[PDB]
């Protein structure tokens, strides 16, 4: 249970949640929260002004 | 240190429940920890779920 929170891995029982709590993810990555992101508006750039 | 014909036998029965009951209790642990490996599994299965739905 410390090792499917500490991303360090768990044996035993708790064995195939290791592959669930890979889809969730770790930092600013998440598999499951970029898949919304293939789906984003597409908005224009910054260019220097011109009159 | 002499003793009567049915003390000896009195006392290796006495660890003999004891260790059967105690052997109980350890089974009855693991299935406990069980429970909480299928409830943790449903979780994230509900939640991988709703996103499949959401980005569709």
């Amino acid at each position: 249970v410390s090792g499917l929170a500490n991303g360090n891995g768990a044996t035993g029982d708790f064995a195939g949640s290791n592959s669930q709590m890979a889809q969730v993810g770790d930092g600013d990555n998440s598999p499951l929260m970029n898949n919304f992101r293939q789906y984003l508006p597409s908005l224009p750039q910054s260019v220097e002004c011109r009159p | 240190m002499p003793v009567l014909l049915g003390i000896p036998l009195l006392l290796r029965f006495l660890g003999f429940l004891l260790v059967t009951l105690f052997g109980y209790l350890l089974t009855f642990l693991k299935k406990g920890f069980g429970k909480i490996a299928i409830a943790i599994s449903l979780f994230l299965a509900l939640i991988i779920g709703l996103n499949s739905i959401l980005v569709g």
